């Protein structure tokens, strides 16, 4: 909700993999926010459509 | 958007470098493929009308009980029959648009990325669009290379729906 | 983000004595008729799905220019995230008629959302013919009195009309 | 596990302070609700083994075809009656423990949070799970505040499949 | 994360000569089977989702205490996982036959998803007859030819039955 | 028995004369005929047992009463079931045979000749065989001149029988 937004929570966004290593405690809570706003779904809908 | 050359201006621009072999090695493989994939474009636009009838006779062939049951969700009516056979046309389109763009971005950006919860929302199964897409990468009669290429972007799409 | 209770808390600290009696026995049958209002919330809450899904099914049969190609709820994508945009509107109605106040509405909503659609190219008025929509579904859904005791939900249909005509304006 | 006293306790936790009146409120008002709430589950719990086949009667009589199609995600044969029945029993035991916990949390930790690509995977409609749930919210015959709250969980729960 | 190129070059770097020859036409044949092994991988990959549903629908109905109340797999939301964790693993394979190389998926899933699985309580038995299961299919799903031209996939079922292999191993 | 070769050999005796190119016309036409309708009622012999019981699910779905009444004319019992599937399967079955014979004749001889009074001495109603012939014409999933000519057929049975 934070790094995408409400409108973007879709199911085709959702990077499984890095919520599993969370869940296991394989990286931190900042490397998924930094895992978020890296991601292929970010890039393309909030990237590439802004200055 | 993912299409080859966007993909590779992206990596090249995340990388903060310039173009290097790569990228033009990148760029003889789309050109050979977009030298047979234009034209099978061009077939399934010519075939495209009566593929979509056929696609949506088998639907209804497989599922008889759409065509039986009351509601606005099933194809009972006749504008249950319009607007299926616009989405069956709507399907065919985003198929001719990632042959053309030579990548799955077209249908990644008009269909799969809001596909779930729309059929969550709308009570519509996806195994009937599964079913219509088998019935097309069927029956769209084209052979070879464009032939394989083609029933990938569908088979992509049936992935995508289940 | 104010409840009827510091609504009067905050107006009674503005004028800074204590709270009068008539704001206390109005207080008193607001603790009366706030399960009351409940009820309507309760049995507005849980038909949620089915009201965004009747008011969208009946807003795209009304602007077939929305689900046309080029149209701005045309994409997938778009369309999935017009039903997130209704499904949010409704939701935060139910928050807003919950407190019994409208200031969980604006805070949450109002202010931004006007400008937010102007910038996106969304069009206002569909969103607000399907806010309006709603909110005549959502009334038509409480107002029916099945498996449950007889009382008045006068006041309460016109509490939650107002909020959802505040939500239709500022939408715009 | 969206239960009232947990979340009360993880408001307090998070706003890092001891607990005040307000979750004493929330109590009472729990107190209040499991009066009524722990028979109303102990009622279900009688009723539980005719109300899941019953159920799965209704879904039969609304979907014909499931019981007529060979297909491992149709119960037309033997072991589709008996998973099947088993999925209604998992839904009632749900609905049970969520009446016991006082909250939506058990049927959101054990049902929801994954249905939805259960149902995408297996090509099962969740408005068989629909038809079903509205069986049981009709025909579990409880009265008054225990029956309004029931019919609130299983209404959430219908809410969550579509 | 190497290619079969990077793996030449890294180890005639560690050699710290240039390539020899041999090594050079064992890459041209590489080069010149890189598609072959590419058409495994085109029809490897469109069907996968078949793939683990099939893998998934084998197993539990061979092993039935995963689907029995108290099993591993027996919650809806376990059991997403369940086929979140084959699926995982199907794309890794599907990878480390695109790049010709096993270190990517050495390097994505084996070294830690064995730990994992002991450390969730997993059973790594289940899992690993379950890639075991999937890996035959995969191999029964690639080998057959419909309107395709006949070509020789020994080495490359070789390959591919080897990534599958490293991976139920490692799983364990 | 009406098929056009037996009819043609019936008119070149009742005018007592050999046979003309008006029967070989006929001739070239009945082979074009069945050129298609084999190969059709083949396909129909396929799909025939769901077919059944598609339409017997679809009038016991049009006419629900006949479920739930107590007699032995309707199909409340089992064997009322087994009985009633019996003779869609009839129906089916005579629709293949004139799909092979090329006209009319068997089920004019098996079906129709007496079909009237058998309702009227059982208390059957038609109409319930018209509904299932009507969900078999729409469920049959053939396609092209075949599928027009075998629509022809059960359109010749629902006229026959009301
Ligand atoms: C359907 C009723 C109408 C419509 C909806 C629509 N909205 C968007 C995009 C956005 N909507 C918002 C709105 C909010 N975000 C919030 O956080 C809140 C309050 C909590 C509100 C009210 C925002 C921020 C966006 C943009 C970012 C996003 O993911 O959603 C779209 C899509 C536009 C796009 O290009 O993606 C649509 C279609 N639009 C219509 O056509 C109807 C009139
Ligand atoms: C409103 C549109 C209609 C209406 C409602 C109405 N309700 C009441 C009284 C009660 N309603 C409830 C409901 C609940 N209490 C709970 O704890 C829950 C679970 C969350 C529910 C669903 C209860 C318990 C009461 C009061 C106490 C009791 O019933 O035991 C009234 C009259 C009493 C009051 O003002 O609260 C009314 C009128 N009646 C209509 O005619 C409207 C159509
Ligand atoms: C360009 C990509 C794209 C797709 C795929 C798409 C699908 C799509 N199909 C819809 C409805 C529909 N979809 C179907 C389709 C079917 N139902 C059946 O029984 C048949 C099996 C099947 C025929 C193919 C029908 C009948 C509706 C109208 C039902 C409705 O009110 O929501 C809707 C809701 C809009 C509406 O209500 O009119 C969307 C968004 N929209 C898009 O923009
Ligand atoms: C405790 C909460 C919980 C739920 C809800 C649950 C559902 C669930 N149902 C499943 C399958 C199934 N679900 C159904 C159910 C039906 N199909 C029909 O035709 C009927 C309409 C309906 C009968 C109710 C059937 C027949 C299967 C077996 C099909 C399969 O192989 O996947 C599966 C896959 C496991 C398997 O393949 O055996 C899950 C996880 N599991 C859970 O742990
Ligand atoms: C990219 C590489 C990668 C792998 C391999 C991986 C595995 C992985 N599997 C997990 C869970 C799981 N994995 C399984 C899978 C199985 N259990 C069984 O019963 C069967 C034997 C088997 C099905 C084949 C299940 C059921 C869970 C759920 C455990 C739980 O949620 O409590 C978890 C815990 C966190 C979570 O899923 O949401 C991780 C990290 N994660 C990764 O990021
Ligand atoms: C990404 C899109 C794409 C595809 C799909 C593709 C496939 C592809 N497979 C080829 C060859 C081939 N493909 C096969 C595959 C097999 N033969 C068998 O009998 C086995 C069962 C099976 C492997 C399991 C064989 C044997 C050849 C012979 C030619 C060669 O070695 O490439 C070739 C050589 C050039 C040509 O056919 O024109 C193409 C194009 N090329 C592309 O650009
Ligand atoms: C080959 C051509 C052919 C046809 C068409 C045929 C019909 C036929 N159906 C009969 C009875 C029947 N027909 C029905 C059928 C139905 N009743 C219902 O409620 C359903 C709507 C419908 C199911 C399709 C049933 C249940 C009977 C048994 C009732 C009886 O005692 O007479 C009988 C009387 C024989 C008997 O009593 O068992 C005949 C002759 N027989 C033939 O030889």
């Amino acid at each position: 909700r934070q790094i995408f937004s409400e409108h973007q929570m879709l199911k085709s966004n959702r990077q499984t993999f890095l919520e599993s290593q969370l869940k296991f405690g394989q990286i931190t809570v900042r490397d998924f926010i930094g895992g978020l706003a890296t991601s292929a779904p970010f890039l393309e809908r909030n990237y590439q459509t802004n200055s | 958007m993912k299409t080859p050359l966007t993909e590779a201006v992206s990596i090249a621009d995340s990388q903060g470098r310039f173009l290097s072999s790569t990228e033009i090695q990148v760029a003889f493989g789309r050109f050979r493929q977009a030298k047979a994939g234009l034209e099978a474009a061009k077939a399934l636009t010519s075939k495209a009308d009566s593929l979509i009838s056929g696609a949506a006779q088998a639907v209804y062939n497989k599922f008889p009980y759409t065509t039986q049951m009351q509601g606005p969700n099933y194809a009972a009516d006749q504008r249950g029959k319009d607007k299926c056979a616009r989405d069956i046309g709507y399907y065919l389109r985003m198929v001719t648009y990632c042959l053309i763009a030579g990548g799955t971005g077209p249908m990644d950006e008009y269909l799969i990325a809001g596909i779930d919860e729309i059929n969550r929302t709308f009570e519509l199964s996806p195994s009937w669009y599964i079913e219509a897409l088998k019935y097309i990468k069927a029956n769209h009669g084209l052979s070879g290379d464009a032939a394989v290429e083609a029933n990938s972007y569908l088979d992509y799409a049936i992935n995508a729906l289940s | 983000m104010f409840d009827a209770f510091t609504k009067v808390v905050s107006q009674a600290d503005t004028r800074g004595e204590m709270l009068s009696t008539a704001q206390i026995d109005a207080l008193s049958q607001m603790v009366a008729e706030s399960n009351k209002r409940l009820d309507s919330v309760n049995r507005i809450t849980s038909n949620a799905s089915t009201i965004v899904s009747n008011a969208a099914r009946s807003l795209f049969a009304e602007q077939p220019q929305l689900i046309a190609p080029g149209g701005n709820a045309y994409t997938s994508r778009r369309m999935a995230a017009c039903l997130r945009d209704m499904e949010i509107i409704l939701r935060y109605v139910t928050y807003a008629v919950f407190a019994g106040d409208a200031s969980v509405l604006e805070d949450r909503c109002l202010n931004g959302l006007r400008e937010t659609y102007l910038a996106l190219g969304t069009p206002g008025s569909s969103v607000a013919v399907g806010v309006g929509k709603m909110k005549e579904a959502a009334l038509a859904i409480v107002n029916d009195p099945a498996g449950i005791t007889p009382g008045d939900c006068s006041a309460l249909a016109s509490e939650i009309a107002g909020y959802f005509d505040r939500a239709a304006a500022a939408v715009s």
